[PDB]
């Protein structure tokens, strides 16, 4: 199981993606894109041993969130949900970043949640290419979900098990279009 | 199936027909037990065979179903364990208030909820009814399991949100009929 | 080995208090105490398996509540604290009994065990100077503790009022202050 | 300082007031209200050291509650409030206020601010008029009856009854039930 | 000035209830209709206190001093019209108010608003209204002769008021006027 | 549009279905139900003006409740819902009692609620006896289902439109099988 | 489809090329807008034409969907949209706060909130837009009403649980480009 | 003959007032003020034809809130209450603007206009006694209210609380004073 | 009663505390404070006829932010807390404690009682170090900045934060930050 | 004792931090990876605080009053263990804790469960931490060198003492230890 740090980048106007050049250089980047209409940057790195010694020279400029994360699909995996393990295309993608607002929660309660929305989707993530991020370490819980990008299925993909976390209110969910790089 | 349970209380009444809870030509193939030292009595009973009384104190008539169903019913397997027995019978009524909450988090709870009894009460003789279109829904127990480790239960309740997100009734039973 | 009990509430207008104890039968009773002047009655009964299966001829009648418990010594072994050794017998003179559910609304059950803790850390020094039997309900929720003690009654007062704020304040708990004495006399 | 019983009596069928006040004669009962339109009396017993062993060996007929309680004037010292204390009750007027407080989320420190508020504020009106007020012993939650004789008494119970809510947290966190009484 | 005080009576006939109270001034009496139920609102003077102190009510009764709403809201400077309550399709609403995290001002402006909405629909209708006086949670017996096709309009006029239906129990029963 | 009586009776001891007799001559009983495995019975009562003027001289012993109702099926007509119009006759019945418990609710989201419910219902009464009764000018909402009872459907027919209400926790649901007396 | 709301604030930058978005050899199809008086710009434009701008201080970007397709999917009758203009133009923002809501319940009373702008919008110039898998939603309502009866609208607020379960946004605009 | 107009509240650290007021190019400003020693500013327009022509050429620099609001005499009027005649001027000596925001959780509509029209009876006879300017926001949620007056700064403390309680207390308002002169100097 | 403003300044760069003193130097400035380990400095001006005129003339740069104040020693007064008024503060060891009560669901008389309870608790406390208070001016939620010299420093901070906690309703529905700060 | 201040500074280099903090005592300096963000724990002396009066740090910086953990813990009768923080997976959990409806005794006890539950836990792992001082909402900076793939088993750890999840707020930081 990898572990994974994601980068959301918002540069000064002086910059203009030579972010890449402070990045991609001399990490692995998993995945770059860019909010569409933005130039705000999401990057996803794999945190070998190499990236981890090497981020203590490097200083990404503006304001940049650093996210320690997980594959979500192993968090699966472990609990006992098999979710299938297939690369993300370079095909357009879109970006849900979801969080639980619910302040009234137990420990159980919340793995218990967690379980159904993977049993849930279980199904219906077959026919697409996805790739989940858990914050690790992060609570309330909070995740990203790059997917394919599918014509009039953002609905029913950012709607789908938003009743499991306890309803419209209790779910922040907020889809993005995203271009590659 | 057509299973209720069925809480009567007799404390009014000095006397009664609740001896046909005794009766095994009036219950068949039911259970019937009466809380130790008090007027209650409870059944587990076929809608037909619940037909047969009319008793005047009825605390309520829950539609319920055996657990190993509604485990089925979602792919989950309980083994049925062994039969209940009249020593240390306990009743455990457990009644979420799913306050906040909808019916697929309810879903999710109750499957995790299973899980969770599956291997806490794998050596326990038990029965479990669930209420069927009850909202919000009842748990009865009937759990035959030593009295010390009845608090080691307590943190089930967090499944639901926690210790007072559920009202939970314990009583001691006597088996008057078993029947199948 | 943990000692188990079950405390009978007892609410009966058309018994006499000779009857209420008879319809005990043969059951060994740990305790019997009735309000002054008022028809509520407790009963406490050790489980065991010749009170249980003395109890298979009791049909107790009115409003009763039936209350499986432990004793309090035992939930502070649980909970690692150590409470003063109860007395035996409890006496009529200065004898009340004090009733506490705790509402818990909010909380988990570790913040529920914590909570508990502290308010019995606070209560364990009060206890001391007193004789006094405690218990605790076992499985029940929302939660309730009995005590009944040997107190002057101009003392009654801020002693039923000792760690309530360990519970989350007055609104967050019921408690109830009764004078009670053996039955029947 | 004094402590009593608060005998609330729904009085059993064929029985009356005079036979209950008969089971109680050998006690100190400093005061006995009878609820106009209904069958509760109250009986509040100034209890001594040989009152408990004597109530103990009676039992009153008919739904019967025994609630240990104080003075409430004492209750009003204890924080700071100065209260009139009244002799005896005009015997006419006799209007009975019980409150219970819930005062939701607030420690005993703040229910004791909100009290001693409370009380500041309406000792003025306590002293117009003559009252008697008992609290319930180590009760939660809160809860006081209060005896007062009311000139105006139709307009003066909503008076009463409003008077310095707002310092109790406002007119959702207490309950408030009154009687029209008489001595018995 | 003097209000009244409403008597709920459960177990006793009518007969026994109007054998009893026979010296008291009753300003109003209604039994709901195939129920062992009485309400009896008598006049609060000083005769009538004193001969209720004498007198053992039938069945079960309790006793909660009511004060006319009309009265009630004259002193808050609303006129209602005040129409005489008929024999004719007496239904009562009972309605208890759910006040949770309100001031008393909350609650006055809530009364005048309410009082301000319905002045003006109360002039087709004959009613006869009580405030529970001095109680919390506030509680109102209403007495209207009113078609038994708008009894979810009547209730629901003006429930948002207070806070809409989930803050504002109202039962409705029908009642006959005892003459 | 009819207008209904619905009279809940715990009679007393002495009293046994001589209840019967007290209401028959003089009132249109529509229903006659008794709680199975108890003494309560459940009678609903056409209010035409003889049996309303009629009410006057009776008196059922024990502890009764009276609900003043209407149709439920006329209300959601009212609302442009078009529920099937079917006179339940079979013998065998279970009945739903169903209660808001919702605090925090406006009018117009009360009906809107109503409405919803009404549409999503629609479709699954087709093929079924029904009758449902409103508790008229009360509040909360209050209403009652007498349907056919046909097993292993008692959980579907409770569980149908909760989440409509506002989800498990804030409606409640009583099913109760009911023998025609 | 794949139409997107986003709204930029230009305040502290002192040269922009925002002014993009007042070309039509960019905004080949779409709608934009700029808040009067200050730098905040909002536009609805299709995915490949929000590809074309790259700006900072991107308030938000919504994926959306007008409300006509909604409708429709609810088999909700939907006015017919008459074409916005620049006199009397205001947008506002609509986020209801669903606390304790589930989504049969929201989907109800956005069925109800559709059929009551039905009759209310029916004569005023207006588009709706409503977000897409977004949680809670978000409705952008750009009008040609009268300032007079913006006060008007409160009342759908009910629908969603009352004024404060909503929050509310209401701003003057005006058009750059309308294709 | 209803007027309507935009407040915009202007935070700017990096301009002069001077160049702050030049920002508004040639439309037409009812009142420019400008927090004490501080880079806060309100500026009110009347919304006309006229002025909406103007604006298209305005482009505010800074953290900017464009408030659309109305005349609170205008809101006294629809909710029948009558309100103290307004000053048309307002002068720098003892000036003071009051902003309000209502959180109005829980509430209906109609139960917000209830307790609105309770808290300007309350207001009403105080703000005789002064010159001001009130206005209230039309369709934002939560609503806002400002008031411009000239009040003697003894009194701001409990001018500023009156009528808390009819909006559910002081955790119900956002309550904001501060001392303000026109500008530029 | 005087009346006071607090002029909270994010220092601009290249822009001293000298600087933002010479800038108001025609303005009675009482206090003058400056955060540690940051750029915030807090000046206190006591208003004057003339001040209000002279502060309008007067642009500082940075975050500045201008807040009508009062002496908290008069708002105690005014509930009837008698509170120690000290004429100077010693230059060491001053702590600041910016209080908000955030007390959800009470009304003005609820806070205010809640709020007279808590000074009457910590007036003793309050009468032993040196300490300087203010409250803005007609605010809610309400708000006091509090300037206090402690010895024992770093542990009478929690204490002091944590004192009479209760009297407010507990920790949960008021908010505390702690700064120390120097005379500037 | 004395007790820490915390400079939580951002937009600066770690040479400008290093020029600028020069004289001043500091306990623990840290560099977010990736980040402009530096974390300085300097001890609270007089000598100290006269200095930092003297100086400007450079970026924009934060400062807190921070008291050990282990301190705070030990007067409370809590003996947790000293093991000192190393350079290896430096990791700062950030917590803010949401104490709602709770007494003074309840935020005390929770506490206690809470150092009782992760004392044993401790002695196989090396941290630090600090506790914002007297502060409220509490806020907690816990630096520990744990694998990557223990985070989210930390996190949780005795998550429910304080309510769950869903009452306590943490944010994870990979830190550089510069020495
Ligand atoms: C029952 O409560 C009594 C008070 O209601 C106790 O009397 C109190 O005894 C104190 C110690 O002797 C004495 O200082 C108090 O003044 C007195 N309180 C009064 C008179 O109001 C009584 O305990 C008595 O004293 C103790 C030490 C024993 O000797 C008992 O046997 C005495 O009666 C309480 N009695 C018991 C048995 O607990
Ligand atoms: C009924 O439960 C009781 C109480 O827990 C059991 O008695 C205890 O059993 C445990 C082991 O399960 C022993 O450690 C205790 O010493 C036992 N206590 C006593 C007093 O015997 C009892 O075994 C259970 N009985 C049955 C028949 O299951
Ligand atoms: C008493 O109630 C009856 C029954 O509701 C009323 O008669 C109805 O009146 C409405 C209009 O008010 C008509 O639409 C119905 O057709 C009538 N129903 C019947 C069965 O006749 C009657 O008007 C009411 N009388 C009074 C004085 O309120
Ligand atoms: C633009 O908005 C203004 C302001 O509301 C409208 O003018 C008002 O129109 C209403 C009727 O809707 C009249 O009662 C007012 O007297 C008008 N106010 C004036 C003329 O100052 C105006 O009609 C709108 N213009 C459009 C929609 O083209
Ligand atoms: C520092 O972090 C690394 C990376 O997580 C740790 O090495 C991992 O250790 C876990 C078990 O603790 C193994 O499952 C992984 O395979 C290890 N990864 C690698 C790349 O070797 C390392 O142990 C941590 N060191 C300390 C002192 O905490
Ligand atoms: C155990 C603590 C319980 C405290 C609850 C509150 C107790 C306060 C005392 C009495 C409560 C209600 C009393 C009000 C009636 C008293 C007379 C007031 C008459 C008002 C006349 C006027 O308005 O002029
Ligand atoms: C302090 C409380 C103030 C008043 C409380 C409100 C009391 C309301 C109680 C019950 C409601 C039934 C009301 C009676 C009918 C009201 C007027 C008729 C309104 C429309 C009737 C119709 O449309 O047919
Ligand atoms: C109207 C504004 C209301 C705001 C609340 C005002 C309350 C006071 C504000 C802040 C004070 C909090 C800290 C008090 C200063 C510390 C005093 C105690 C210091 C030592 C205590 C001890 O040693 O125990």
């Amino acid at each position: 199981p990898h572990n994974y740090l994601i980068m959301d980048i918002e540069p000064p106007k002086s910059v203009s993606e030579r972010d890449i050049l402070n990045l991609l250089s001399p990490l692995q980047v998993k995945h770059s894109f860019r909010v569409t209409g933005s130039t705000r940057l999401l990057i996803v790195i794999r945190l070998d041993a190499q990236s981890y010694e090497k981020l203590d020279e490097i200083t990404v400029p503006g304001k940049v969130e650093v996210i320690p994360a997980v594959n979500m699909a192993d968090t699966m995996e472990r609990c006992g949900v098999s979710w299938p393990r297939v690369e993300l295309t370079d095909d357009n993608v879109t970006l849900f970043e979801s969080e639980s607002t619910l302040t009234d929660v137990t420990k159980e309660q919340l793995k218990a949640m967690l379980i159904g929305y993977g049993e849930h989707m279980s199904g219906l993530l077959q026919a697409h290419r996805f790739e989940y991020y858990q914050a690790a370490g992060a609570t309330p819980h909070r995740h990203f979900v790059f997917v394919n990008s599918v014509p009039d299925e953002i609905e029913v993909f950012g709607r789908e098990g938003v009743d499991i976390w306890g309803g419209p209110g209790e779910f922040v969910v907020k889809p993005q279009y995203v271009t590659r790089i | 199936q057509d299973l209720v349970f069925a809480e009567w209380d007799k404390g009014s009444s000095h006397e009664h027909a609740c001896s046909a809870l005794r009766n095994s030509s009036v219950i068949e193939k039911g259970l019937t037990v009466k809380e130790v030292g008090t007027s209650k009595f409870a059944a587990v009973l076929s809608e037909p065979i619940l037909a047969r009384l009319k008793f005047h104190g009825l605390v309520e008539a829950v539609p319920v179903v055996e657990v190993g169903t509604v485990m089925k019913r979602l792919n989950v397997s309980i083994p049925p364990a062994q039969d209940i027995s009249d020593n240390n019978l306990t009743l455990i009524k457990m009644s979420p208030k799913l306050k906040g909450q909808t019916l697929q988090q309810i879903d999710a709870e109750l499957r995790y909820l299973g899980e969770y009894m599956n291997t806490v009460l794998q050596k326990c003789s038990h029965r479990v009814y669930i209420s069927k279109g009850t909202f919000p829904p009842k748990i009865y127990v009937f759990l035959n399991m030593p009295l010390d480790q009845i608090r080691q239960f307590y943190p089930s309740l967090d499944i639901f949100g926690g210790p007072s997100s559920t009202k939970n009734e314990i009583s001691y039973v006597q088996i008057l009929i078993l029947r199948n | 080995l943990q000692k188990h009990y079950i405390i009978y509430e007892v609410r009966n207008i058309e018994k006499t208090p000779e009857e209420v104890k008879e319809e005990m039968k043969d059951t060994d009773i740990l305790y019997s105490f009735k309000a002054l002047g008022a028809p509520s009655y407790h009963i406490v009964v050790e489980v065991n398996p010749r009170n249980m299966r003395k109890l298979e001829e009791v049909e107790l009648k009115g409003k009763i509540r039936m209350v499986p418990v432990v004793n309090m010594v035992d939930v502070a072994e649980t909970l690692g604290v150590s409470w003063p050794r109860s007395g035996a017998r409890l006496l009529d003179v200065n004898l009340t009994l004090i009733e506490r559910t705790l509402n818990q609304e909010g909380l988990t059950s570790q913040e529920s065990e914590a909570h508990l803790k502290g308010f019995m850390e606070e209560l364990k020094d009060r206890l001391q100077q007193y004789n006094y039997q405690a218990f605790f309900t076992i499985g029940a929720s929302p939660p309730k503790m009995y005590i009944y003690i040997n107190i002057p009654y101009e003392e009654v007062d801020k002693f039923a009022c000792i760690g309530i704020n360990q519970f989350g304040g007055p609104a967050a708990v019921n408690t109830t202050v009764s004078f009670i004495s053996s039955f029947p006399k | 300082s004094d402590q009593y019983t608060i005998l609330d009596v729904y009085k059993a069928s064929n029985v009356s007031v005079e036979d209950y006040k008969d089971l109680l004669k050998d006690l100190d009962v400093v005061h006995s209200f009878k609820v106009l339109g209904s069958s509760r009396v109250i009986f509040v017993v100034k209890m001594r050291e040989d009152s408990y062993e004597k109530l103990s060996k009676i039992n009153l007929p008919g739904d019967v509650y025994s609630i240990p309680a104080g003075d409430l004037s004492d209750k009003m010292q204890s924080v700071g409030v100065e209260w009139k204390r009244w002799d005896d009750l005009p015997d006419a007027n006799l209007t009975l206020f019980e409150r219970t407080l819930e005062l939701k989320g607030e420690p005993l420190e703040g229910l004791a601010s909100h009290m001693k508020a409370f009380g500041e504020k309406v000792s003025h009106v306590m002293e117009l008029y003559p009252n008697k007020g008992f609290y319930l012993l180590g009760r939660t939650p809160p809860k006081a009856f209060v005896i007062v004789s009311l000139p105006f008494r139709c307009r003066q119970v909503r008076y009463g009854s409003d008077f310095a809510l707002n310092y109790l947290n406002g007119p959702g966190d207490s309950s408030t039930k009154v009687e029209f009484v008489a001595k018995a | 000035n003097k209000e009244y005080l409403l008597l709920d009576i459960r177990d006793a006939t009518t007969s026994e209830i109007i054998s009893a109270l026979r010296d008291v001034e009753i300003e109003l009496k209604v039994k709901a209709k195939g129920i062992a139920r009485h309400l009896i609102v008598v006049k609060q003077n000083d005769a009538n206190l004193q001969k209720l102190g004498e007198i053992d009510i039938p069945g079960r009764s309790c006793s909660t001093p009511v004060e006319d709403l009309d009265n009630l809201m004259e002193d808050i400077g609303i006129s209602w019209p005040r129409n005489e309550l008929t024999n004719v399709n007496v239904t009562l609403f009972e309605r208890t108010l759910d006040l949770k995290d309100k001031t008393m001002e909350q609650f006055w402006s809530e009364a005048k608003a309410y009082g301000q909405l319905v002045k003006p629909v109360l002039s087709s209708f004959t009613y006869r209204a009580f405030k529970a006086n001095g109680a919390y949670p506030p509680k109102v017996y209403f007495f209207v002769n009113l078609p038994r096709e708008n009894l979810n309009d009547a209730s629901s006029k003006g429930i948002d008021i207070f806070g809409g239906p989930g803050k504002a129990r109202t039962t409705v029963q029908y009642v006959t006027k005892l003459s």
